[PDB]
């Protein structure tokens, strides 16, 4: 129900803030880049440490906090 | 309106490859235990 921020920051180093739980899912924190920059789940991969963020798992289980910074990986394969 | 390949780092591996090939890298970079 509350919103804390966490720096999901591209490959071209842009870094975006999102205002999710690290108990939330990782599946919403993809949806939210989507909501900042605009670009979808599906163009966008979510990486923290070198391990995949895996949509049914929280940020909290990879070892991600609240206000933690993690790599995205940019794909832009729609065109 | 990027007319090109994009060269972007394998946040796993740490190497700086293509676009298309930091995705496939990906796929066999986080398969991991
Ligand atoms: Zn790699």
């Amino acid at each position: 129900g509350s919103h804390m921020q966490i720096f999901v920051k591209t490959l071209t180093g842009k870094t975006i803030t999102l205002e999710v739980e690290p108990s939330d899912t990782i599946e919403n924190v993809k949806a939210k880049i989507q909501d900042k920059e605009g670009i979808p789940p599906d163009q966008q991969r979510l990486i923290f440490a070198g391990k995949q963020l895996e949509d049914g798992r929280t940020l909290s289980d990879y070892n991600i906090q609240k206000e933690s910074t993690l790599h995205l990986v940019l794909r832009l394969r729609g065109g | 309106g990027s007319r090109q390949v994009t060269k972007v780092d394998c946040p796993v591996c740490g190497v700086n490859i293509p676009e298309s090939h930091i995705n496939k890298h990906l796929d066999s970079c986080l398969s991991r235990e």
